[PDB]
């Protein structure tokens, strides 16, 4: 599964990447560990000329920096900085500001220890707020320019390989790349599929050209083994990112079957093997994304730890409990998954109160193993 | 069973009381509450159209009508 | 009795209201009044307030009794609907819900939050908001405004006094007594402040709380002075937790008085000495009760300004909560300038100084004569599978012959191209409708429509294709598109003879191809298509599947229809949408095939599939002629349909 996954996309970018002249390939962090050991190992049987690259960031790490000359509207939009918010400590932590510090400002905001949508307004009206938001980035922005100019060589033509995302952190990171380079520096992104044009520097190249939503695929690059980036230090007068490791089983089964699938891959007899990337691809991911009570996507995949699950199975009282869709996506992040897991009396509890609560209508039937059925113990 | 013409516009006499529909479907949620076509009233119908299937429905001004020979009769 | 009104509204209030009470007691004679409620509950409540008789509620056997055959019908707006057995003549007498210089109604435009709400409304009444609607104005300035704003018959306009600011006073009409809601008789304070502020967007802490923070130093200053300080907030505001919160904390308190809503504040205007308000309307109704002592108390406005209500509003003027205990203390509030107070009255209800009485409006209303307008209808057409087909009916048989043609030009192209290309081409659709829908903040629009060009963008920037492939595959599907057309002739026909019954017939079509291709395919169907209006999606960016386009259309128009009808065949761009738009719909069925015409065209590959779309759709056109053309039975076009097929 993870094989057809990622393999054939990373083939077609590696080969795209090929004809279009990229020298170097940078993948980014967290999501680009799997990836640039696939590459790796395409690039290495195949005997492909061009260079890889690992590069250390993420939106927290990239976000405030990318603030060269202004504040970005986004950050005050429905996917800004104050999105996601479930707690105080959720608006304290999206404020960029502590706690004290920004009730210094807001006292309003006190209380509550649409709302969203008028807190992101505020938070716009204030020019002081903007100001002192531009400051802090200027001062972020000194070892993350320094990082980018340590790390990537500007004199070549290089991209990047990412999986999934909207395109707004490639611009930040595009952002972050003229200000460390001081001249117009095209950044070209692969992904899967982004939702957004082409935007100054940042050029898009998409594998699957279809409105399907590969934020599916997070909890596989979440057993990548460290937690996202959240900043850089500098020691022997050199920029490092800070890693704080996890274990390594996970990532070590999936790498291992990773490249034996790749192995297994490129030594298809195809006719074209840009076709098959693209047929297997298209199967894969319409598979993947349209069958949530398979076997493996039920006992594997969506048994991934994000540390809880990524869509367990659910209880009779836990559907007891929940009157809302917004109270059940905190219980599971796929309720087609954690319904095909879930017991027939949860099943049938759930179609009972779902017409009522206004819940997502669940249109498929248990999960049966099909292979290694039974115990085997 | 089914009363309809080629040429329209047409005029036809309302047997029974005849509901309206706002589709051909004649689906619950397009008949109209608000007024019918009176029994043994008059009214054009300005088009046929047919469903899917092999029925016609007689569209007037307000709506479809059914073309069934004991609902509605050529004039 | 000669004459008959009920009167009407969401809640017991208002002009409605006013005009009803005062008619009830000084008209019992002339008038037979009775006041119609929304629900059986609303009228329970008003009676159990009131004691009153007069009051049925909508679709009561009394309302189903007087409403066929009433003479006045009042209200505070526009209502949304109106009961069907309403009769013909009746008289909408439109007492507004208040004066002021914002604008409302059909200036709101496509944008207002009421968008949907106002297009239902005029759609579906129009015929009665402009041939029974007797709008009040109170001014010149007013009816213009008013004019400009709505759709409403300049000979129909009745012109006076608004009746709950000049009906309530000392010694006029009082369903209650105001001491017996007031902590100490209304002599037993030094003086009554009326606190209305207005419901503000952005509200962090609830609007209440900004304004008046600390509760107990407002009432130890109220104190001081023995005022007697009635809090009515916004509706909405009273849904926040601190409004209840205050409000329990001071339930018996001798100064700080929260005014329970059950009760009409315009009853009581007469007893209010001073008022503090921000923004809203009650200030001209407060002045036109008689009220002369105002409080702007302004803390947001620094929001509204950068864009006159120096001009047209009268208040010292407060921006702090500190200033305005200040000023509560300091007793240092004058009486409205005569000067002043007299610009205000003119500009805002002129036509009160005319002399004009309660009575004098009955009687201008009554002895009005309705010299209605016959109206023309709209009508509005899907274009393809309702004014046009296609010759092979699906669309995707466009695409194979495309595919067909690149395929065979001898221009190579990547083998996932070419065989893939139906997937490729529908999928890369879908594609850019989602980055549409989900780039709306990046492109500061609600737009999300499509365009061919950006289908075949998205295809070569991420395929890496050559122009040249690019512009051979777009053109070839443009003129398959092209060559493909057929008209529906029946409809074209029907659409223009309604056209030269006098209505306004035009063409609403969500379809990404550009305007000149849709006008080429039109001209190819039929030549007088062409000369019809057309409202095509992408060139607006709006669509009949959100029901933005049918919005679009209403407010680009001049709407002066009696009936709005959409023919076409999707059930829901053409039918629920514009049927929740209060648009009369004729959704008919699509063209499809059966069994063996749909197998057979499923069963082929890519060499066989396009002849075989060819063989189907002859076949449905056979077996459509049969039934539908020689109005052949059963047995016959069966018989005639499998020896052919
Ligand atoms: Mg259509």
């Amino acid at each position: 599964y993870v094989g057809a996954s990622f393999v054939p996309y990373i083939n077609w970018a590696i080969k795209d990447a090929i004809k279009r002249g990229y020298e170097t390939i940078y993948f980014i962090s967290r999501d680009g560990h799997f990836l640039k050991q696939i590459a790796d190992k395409i690039i290495e049987i195949r005997g492909y000329n061009v260079k890889t690259k690992y590069i250390y960031g993420s939106r927290k790490a990239w976000r405030l920096p990318s603030f060269i000359t202004k504040v970005d509207d986004e950050t005050f939009w429905q996917f800004g900085n104050f999105v996601g918010m479930d707690s105080f400590e959720d608006l304290v932590k999206a404020s960029y500001l502590s706690e004290s510090e920004l009730l210094s400002l807001f006292p309003e905001f006190e209380s509550l220890r649409e709302i969203a949508e008028n807190i992101r307004k505020i938070f716009k009206n204030s020019p002081a707020y903007h100001e002192k938001v531009l400051a802090i980035a200027a001062e972020k922005r000194k070892m993350v320019r320094q990082y980018i100019q340590q790390e990537i060589n500007p004199k070549e033509k290089f991209a990047f390989v990412e999986f999934w995302g909207r395109g707004y952190t490639q611009d930040t990171f595009g952002r972050l790349l003229n200000d460390a380079f001081g001249k117009e520096v095209k950044n070209p992104f692969y992904y899967v599929r982004s939702f957004t044009d082409d935007m100054g520097t940042s050029v898009r190249h998409n594998f699957i050209l279809a409105p399907q939503n590969f934020s599916f695929f997070e909890p596989i690059f979440a057993q990548t083994p460290y937690d996202s980036i959240p900043d850089y230090y500098e020691e022997k007068g050199r920029i490092e990112p800070i890693i704080n490791h996890r274990d390594r089983s996970v990532s070590d089964l999936i790498s291992e079957g990773l490249l034996k699938f790749t192995e297994d891959y490129l030594a298809l007899n195809t006719q074209d093997e840009d076709y098959f990337d693209a047929a297997l691809s298209q199967f894969n991911y319409q598979y993947q994304l349209n069958t949530p009570n398979d076997q493996f996507i039920c006992n594997v995949f969506s048994e991934l730890k994000d540390e809880k699950p990524y869509a367990p199975a659910l209880t009779l009282k836990q559907l007891e409990s929940i009157t809302s869709k917004q109270e059940l996506d905190k219980l599971t992040q796929s309720i087609p998954i954690s319904l095909s897991k879930s017991d027939v009396k949860v099943i049938d509890y759930y179609n009972k109160i779902q017409k009522n609560y206004n819940l997502p209508a669940y249109n498929s039937t248990p999960m049966r193993k099909a292979y290694a059925v039974n115990p085997l113990e | 069973q089914y009363v309809w013409s080629t040429q329209v516009p047409f005029r036809v006499l309302s047997l029974k009381q005849n509901s309206f529909y706002l589709d051909v479907s004649f689906a619950e949620t397009t008949k109209r509450k608000d007024i019918f076509l009176k029994e043994l009233n008059e009214i054009d119908v300005i088009a046929v159209d047919w469903l899917k299937g092999g029925v016609p429905r007689l569209l007037t001004e307000h709506g479809y009508i059914t073309a069934h020979k004991d609902w509605v009769k050529k004039s | 009795v000669d004459k008959t009104w009920l009167f009407g509204s969401y809640a017991w209030q208002g002009n409605p209201k006013a005009l009803f009470l005062y008619m009830l007691v000084n008209c019992k004679e002339t008038h037979e009044c009775w006041w119609v409620a929304d629900n059986e509950e609303s009228m329970k409540s008003i009676k159990k307030s009131t004691g009153l008789k007069n009051i049925t509620f909508t679709d009561s056997e009394k309302a189903k009794e007087l409403f066929p055959h009433a003479d006045v019908y009042v209200t505070e707006n526009f209502r949304e609907s109106y009961p069907v057995y309403m009769n013909e003549n009746i008289k909408v007498f439109n007492t507004w819900h208040g004066v002021g210089l914002k604008h409302i109604e059909l200036a709101l435009g496509m944008n207002s939050v009421l968008a949907e709400s106002i297009v239902r409304k005029y759609v579906r009444n129009y015929d009665i908001y402009k041939n029974n609607v007797l709008f009040l104005t109170t001014s010149q300035a007013m009816e213009d405004h008013f004019l400009e704003d709505m759709a409403i018959s300049k000979e129909l306009i009745i012109r006076g006094k608004y009746p709950r600011n000049a009906v309530y006073g000392p010694n006029g009409i009082h369903t209650y007594d105001i001491n017996t809601l007031l902590p100490k008789n209304k002599s037993q304070y030094s003086q009554t402040i009326l606190f209305c502020p207005t419901y503000r967007i952005g509200a962090i802490q609830g609007v209440l709380n900004s304004l008046l923070p600390d509760f107990a130093k407002l009432e130890e200053v109220c104190r001081h002075k023995n005022q007697l300080f009635i809090v009515k907030v916004h509706p909405f505001m009273k849904k926040d937790n601190y409004f209840a919160e205050m409000s329990e904390k001071y339930k018996d308190s001798e100064y700080i008085l929260f005014w329970n809503d059950d009760y009409d504040i315009y009853e009581a205007f007469n007893s209010i000495d001073l008022a503090i308000i921000d923004y809203s309307s009650i200030f001209y109704d407060l002045l036109d009760a008689g009220v002369e002592k105002f409080i702007r108390y302004v803390p947001d406005l620094d929001e509204y300004q950068n864009d006159d209500y120096a001009d047209l509003t009268e208040g010292r003027i407060v921006k702090s909560f500190q200033q305005l205990l200040n000023c509560l203390d300091n007793a240092n509030i004058k009486i409205i300038s005569t000067k002043r107070k007299q610009y205000l009255m003119d500009y805002f209800f002129g036509f009160k100084k005319e002399n004009k009485s309660m009575e004098s409006l009955i009687a201008d209303v009554d002895n009005c004569q309705l010299q209605p307008k016959s109206l023309k209808e709209l009508h509005t057409f899907d274009i393809f599978d309702t004014l046009i087909r296609r010759s092979t009916l699906r669309p995707f048989s466009i695409f194979d012959y495309v595919r067909d043609k690149a395929k065979a030009s001898g221009i190579k192209f990547p083998l996932a191209l070419t065989e893939n290309w139906i997937n490729v081409r529908n999928r890369a659709e879908h594609d850019v409708r989602d980055i549409m829908r989900k780039t709306t903040f990046e492109r500061q629009s609600d737009k999300i429509e499509i365009t061919l060009d950006d289908i075949y963008t998205r295809l070569q920037k991420n395929l890496l294709l050559t122009d040249e492939q690019t512009d051979f595959l777009k053109q070839a599907e443009i003129e398959a598109e092209i060559a493909h057309v057929e008209p529906i002739q029946k409809r074209i026909n029907y659409l223009f003879s309604l056209k030269a019954k006098g209505h306004d017939v035009a063409m609403a079509s969500d379809m990404y191809l550009p305007e000149d291709v849709i006008y080429k395919m039109l001209d190819r169907a039929d030549t007088r298509l062409r000369e019809i209006p057309l409202y095509l999606s992408s060139t607006i960016g709006y669509q009949k599947s959100t029901g933005k386009l049918y919005q679009h259309i209403f407010f680009d128009l001049d709407y002066q229809y009696s009936r709005w009808t959409h023919y076409g065949d999707n059930k829901h761009a053409d039918g629920s949408v514009p049927r929740r738009l209060g648009i009369q719909t004729a959704v008919h069925d699509i063209d499809d095939f059966i069994p063996f015409e749909n197998a057979m065209v499923n069963a082929m590959d890519n060499y066989n599939r396009y002849p075989a779309y060819q063989l189907a759709t002859k076949m449905h056109r056979y077996r459509t002629q049969l039934v539908q053309e020689n109005g052949f039975g059963n047995t016959l076009f069966e018989t005639k349909y499998y020896n052919y097929a």
